[PDB]
């Protein structure tokens, strides 16, 4: 699709068999989701933004469908304000900015 | 790495 | 133009009498610029990021050119590590996400 920006670009995602809403965020290097269980091993990591840093769990090579497009990549899990899809996955689904 | 979410409230 | 998301989507903006690099940020409701001593009346505001809130100065009706496209709107100034173009201005320049 083509998505305009008068509202937050929230989309439905599927991950670990579960549906969630997430924010398409071209200002995020990485993908960060709200606290949840994901299968497999994770590594503790920290990520920063406005307001400073938070602790997250890094899961690698995690499948996620964003709209109906398939991605498999790094998903961080922690106390993000909102589910965020970052560039690492936006690139995988072929997402660009256009003006 | 960095995540520049901004909540305008 | 079309901007790919392999790297941070940074572009040149012109605000007041300055050119700056700024991040095209679909994950930002508002536009937030690194500290600079802009003239004009302002109102205090607090904006939230992944790590918590920060204090900023809200300037209204500020002309700003983004990659040659003229816009005018609310610009927030404060201790952000990166200049951030938010949805408030991305809409004015006809910016979409596409995949």
């Amino acid at each position: 699709p083509q998505i305009t920006l008068w509202k937050r670009p929230l989309v439905t995602i599927r991950i670990g068999g579960q549906l969630k809403e997430a924010l398409l965020n071209t200002g995020a290097d990485d993908t960060v989701l709200e606290e949840m269980n994901l299968p497999g091993k994770w590594k503790p990591k920290m990520i920063g933004g406005i307001g400073g840093f938070i602790k997250v769990r890094q899961y690698d090579q995690i499948p996620i469908e964003i709209c109906g497009h398939k991605a498999i990549g790094t998903v961080l899990v922690g106390p993000t304000p909102v589910n965020i899809i970052g560039r690492n996955l936006l690139t995988q689904i072929g997402c660009t900015l256009n003006f | 790495a960095e995540v520049f979410y901004v909540d305008g409230a």
